[PDB]
């Protein structure tokens, strides 16, 4: 009565849109991220001279006279959180690559989206970065933000308390009230059962 | 800025603290990067015979992560040149097998 999320998602990445070329994996994560920083539907992709009408074909990218756009919602999501990853791996330093990255809405999302997944495969080179950023300075605070819902959403949440406890009680407990605020806001879910009982 | 900082940190490194030697390249390539009068002000004995044996102990257990990783790269190059600055033999062949 579940399913293997990891497997499903790689069958469908490998197999509908890379398949064995490098060069539809790049025009894709490219024609995604133009469409996320820009803020626009349709838009013109600076592709190998060939790529985007084989991808129309495939039915993965559609056509109009304004420009070309993504299908499916699921894909473009996938090939945000991509992007994050590579971005990660080339970086110098830490303010480099949120200076990178860019700070726009659908980024925010997907970056607390890989953060919430490299908690849960148990990789610990997270948690170095996660200290430096929690400890750090000249981040802005909705990076922070962002991380610390990811952690409050992971069901490891409780460990954290015990590594960062002096930080929290110490400093006027102004962290501590953030998490509160937080936890209001974005931590919760609707009641589908209690309107079914309402009618 | 202490010097006898720099000297106890590569001193203990290389025996009663080995367990941390992975932090304590960050450390150091911190130090000498931000602390810029380091590189001109006479160091205590033994300094850079310490150092070429920290460096020189990472580069042969992590060679392939610090091919395939810039940051870790650019933290080790900043003792090499320091060594390098400071005539090091050592730090030289070892700059020429990384690159």
């Amino acid at each position: 009565e579940s399913i293997d999320y990891v497997s499903f998602k790689e069958k469908l990445w490998n197999k509908i849109i890379v398949k064995n070329k490098p060069s539809r994996e790049q025009c894709f994560l490219a024609t995604a991220f133009q469409r996320a920083s820009e803020g626009q539907f349709f838009v013109s992709p600076a592709c190998d001279t060939g790529i985007l009408d084989e991808l129309v074909k495939d039915g993965i990218v559609g056509y109009e006279a304004a420009g070309y756009f993504i299908t499916h919602d699921i894909y473009e999501e996938w090939a945000l959180e991509k992007k994050i990853s590579v971005d990660y791996i080339r970086k110098a330093n830490n303010n480099e690559f949120f200076e990178k990255i860019g700070e726009s809405l659908p980024v925010r999302r997907s970056f607390r989206n890989w953060i919430s997944e490299r908690l849960l495969l148990d990789d610990q080179s997270i948690k170095p970065f996660i200290a430096e950023i929690v400890c750090g300075e000249g981040i802005s605070n909705f990076w922070k933000d962002e991380l610390w819902v990811a952690v409050l959403l992971s069901d490891n949440s409780s460990i954290f308390f015990n590594y960062f406890k002096r930080y929290l009680l110490s400093s006027d407990q102004n962290l501590l009230k953030r998490l509160t605020f937080l936890l209001r806001l974005a931590c919760k879910d609707v009641d589908y059962d209690l309107l079914k009982q309402l009618g | 800025h202490c010097p006898s900082t720099l000297y106890s940190l590569a001193k203990s490194l290389n025996n009663i603290a080995s367990c941390y030697l992975n932090q304590g390249i960050t450390w150091l390539s911190e130090i000498l990067s931000v602390n810029k009068k380091l590189w001109e002000k006479k160091l205590e004995n033994d300094t850079v015979y310490y150092l070429e044996c920290l460096v020189r102990r990472y580069i042969n257990n992590e060679r392939e992560r610090i091919r395939r990783t810039k940051q870790l790269k650019q933290e080790v190059l900043v003792i090499l040149d320091f060594l390098v600055e400071k005539g090091s033999v050592v730090g030289y062949m070892s700059r020429e097998n990384i690159l």
